[PDB]
């Protein structure tokens, strides 16, 4: 990222509410899946049982 | 019947691989899965990997990363667990149990209904080591001992008396030190009224080598 | 991954008790869970299996319990086959981690340790190296410290333990203390005296041997 | 069941007449199954192939 970023208002900065999570969906193909990854905000998120996860 | 019998090799140099092979007899794992447990002195138990029976995958401890290896061959009553870079702190008794392949409330449930007779597995180096004999003796209710000094390997049976295994016999369990080479201590609790008189024979033996030796306790003053 | 903590680590029990014990888990593991009554020198034999369901076989007083995260276990009747260690297991998700494993022993014939103390011998001198022990038996509970003043100074580190297990005539342990040395250092200092800490007891009972011919 | 049942009419019980079914659902670790019950009346289920099934 940029450094300086006009830091005229200096309110914070947006790690630690966004994560960057990959999962497998399909495809066009039914018979084909593939590893994406997204970057979602933490309040879209909820964090089931093996907390990596 | 389901039975599950392992020989191995036993006893193996440091740094060396451990080929444990577990003996299926009765039934056969055509779909169950077999795993490893092994059980360190005291303490606890920690789960080694996992192998199918109707296919070849192994599972994993991710403590153990890459140190795992496990097979599977055509009849399903032979399977072999290999470990690689083998350290010094792997002593425990590597037990061999069954998945439960049903249960009513679910199936190849990874509880294990059976377990094995396992063995009790030593690493270090020196090992070939005579034992060594040494009395003990108070100074002026007391007691005496027979302490047996790099030996090697377990156990060394204590006689007290051949026939005073009765009271007072505290058989403590035997000791590893830094160097590698165990002690192993011995008493037989006596009163204070029949000392210097009736002999303690103490015949402490060692099954490999049989060292026969006799001795009493001293009181000097 | 699951870390298992079962409480308590260590208890001890009569004969015909009511008995409890707890195994809390880190995240949630359903119901699924399995229990052991491991005795020392043999394989464990399964008891519970998803965490109510009684084993075919086992007796029928393993009233187990709990679900979710806080697992109980309880026991009716004491067998002389139930004082050994427990432990407790999941299988909900890779890996398949065990419990620390705890320990149910007969608490009886409450006493005060009884301490000993023997110089070495004249033919370990023969050999370079000293074997000077002091032993303690006839204690209840296990837990003990031994100190050794050293002319007033503490070389803690030699002093190794090895305890027997519960006994089956008056319940006791019998832990042998022994600090071993060489010529070169035994000689050196004045007083090797041990001391032992109970509650059972009066006064801490100092034993040591005269520097010299003792 | 409790022993009278109040048997005034005395025709039957519901056995022979419901039966359990249970089936598969995935859960976390590989090739583990676990059993979901649930009790049907005998109109309703009817048996393909492979008997018990
Ligand atoms: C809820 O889930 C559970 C579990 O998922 C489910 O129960 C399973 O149901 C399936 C389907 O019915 C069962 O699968 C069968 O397994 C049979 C056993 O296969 C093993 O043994 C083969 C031969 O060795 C044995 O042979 C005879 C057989 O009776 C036996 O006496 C001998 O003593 C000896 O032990 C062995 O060849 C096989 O390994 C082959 O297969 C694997 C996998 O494909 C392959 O990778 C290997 O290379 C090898 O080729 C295995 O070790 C098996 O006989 C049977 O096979 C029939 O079906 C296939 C496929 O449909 C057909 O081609 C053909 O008709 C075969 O005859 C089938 O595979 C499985 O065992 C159940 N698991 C249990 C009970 O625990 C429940 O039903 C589910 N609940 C529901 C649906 O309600
Ligand atoms: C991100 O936010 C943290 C929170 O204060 C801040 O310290 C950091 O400078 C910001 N930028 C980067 C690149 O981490
Ligand atoms: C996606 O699937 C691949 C292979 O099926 C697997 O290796 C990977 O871990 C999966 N990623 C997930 C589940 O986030
Ligand atoms: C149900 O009815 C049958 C009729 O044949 C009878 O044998 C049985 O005892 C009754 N009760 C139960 C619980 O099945």
């Amino acid at each position: 990222n940029v450094n300086y970023t006009n830091n005229f208002p200096n309110i914070g900065n947006i790690t630690d509410e966004v994560r960057n999570c990959s999962f497998n969906v399909t495809t066009e193909i039914r018979d084909k899946k593939q590893k994406v990854y997204a970057l979602f905000y933490k309040l879209d998120i909820v964090q089931m049982e093996n907390k990596n996860s | 019947q389901l039975h599950l019998q392992e020989s191995g090799p036993g006893l193996v140099r440091p740094s060396e691989t451990l080929s444990l092979t577990c003996d299926v007899s009765g039934g056969a794992f055509n779909d169950a899965y077999c795993s490893w447990i092994r059980r360190f002195p005291g303490g606890g138990l920690e789960w080694i990997g996992r192998i199918s029976g109707r296919d070849g995958y192994v599972e994993s401890n991710p403590a153990l990363t890459g140190r795992v290896t496990m097979s599977i061959d055509a009849t399903w009553k032979k399977i072999v667990l290999r470990l690689t870079s083998m350290t010094a702190s792997d002593t425990a008794t590597y037990f061999c149990a069954g998945e439960t392949p049903e249960d009513d409330f679910g199936y190849y449930q990874p509880y294990f209904k059976t377990w094995g007779q396992g063995l009790g597995v030593t690493v270090s180096s020196a090992s070939t080591k005579g034992p060594s004999v040494f009395p003990l003796a108070p100074c002026s209710t007391a007691a005496l001992g027979c302490l047996v000094k790099d030996y090697f390997p377990e156990p060394v049976t204590v006689s007290w008396n051949s026939g005073s295994l009765t009271s007072g016999v505290h058989t403590f369990p035997a000791v590893l030190q830094s160097s590698g080479l165990y002690s192993l201590s011995s008493v037989v609790t006596v009163p204070s009224s029949s000392l210097g008189t009736q002999t303690y024979v103490c015949n402490v033996n060692h099954k490999p080598s049989n060292t026969k030796v006799d001795k009493r306790v001293e009181i000097k003053t | 991954d699951i870390q298992l903590i079962q409480s308590p680590s260590s208890v001890s029990a009569s004969l015909g008790d009511r008995v409890t014990i707890t195994c809390r888990s880190t995240q949630g593991i359903g119901s699924d869970l399995a229990w052991y009554q491991a005795t020392p020198g043999t394989a464990p034999k399964l008891l519970i299996y998803n965490s109510f369901a009684l084993h075919k076989g086992v007796p029928s007083r393993f009233s187990g319990s709990g679900s979710g995260t806080e697992f109980s276990l309880t026991i009716t009747g004491l067998q002389p086959e139930d004082f050994a260690t427990y432990y407790c297991q999941h299988y909900r998700r890779l890996p398949l981690t065990f419990g620390g494993g705890t320990n149910i022993e007969v608490k009886r014939a409450v006493a005060a340790p009884s301490v000993f103390i023997f110089p070495p011998s004249e033919d370990q001198v023969k050999s370079g190296t000293v074997s000077v022990v002091c032993l303690l038996n006839n204690f209840y509970p296990r837990e003990a410290s031994v100190k050794w003043k050293v002319d007033g100074v503490l070389k803690t580190g030699n002093s190794q333990e090895s305890v027997t297990e519960q006994d089956s005539k008056d319940n006791t342990y019998s832990l042998s203390s022994t600090l071993t040395l060489s010529n070169t250092d035994y000689q050196s200092h004045n007083v090797y005296a041990c001391e032992v800490t109970h509650q059972g007891l009066s006064s801490p009972v100092t034993k040591s041997f005269n520097r010299g011919e003792c």
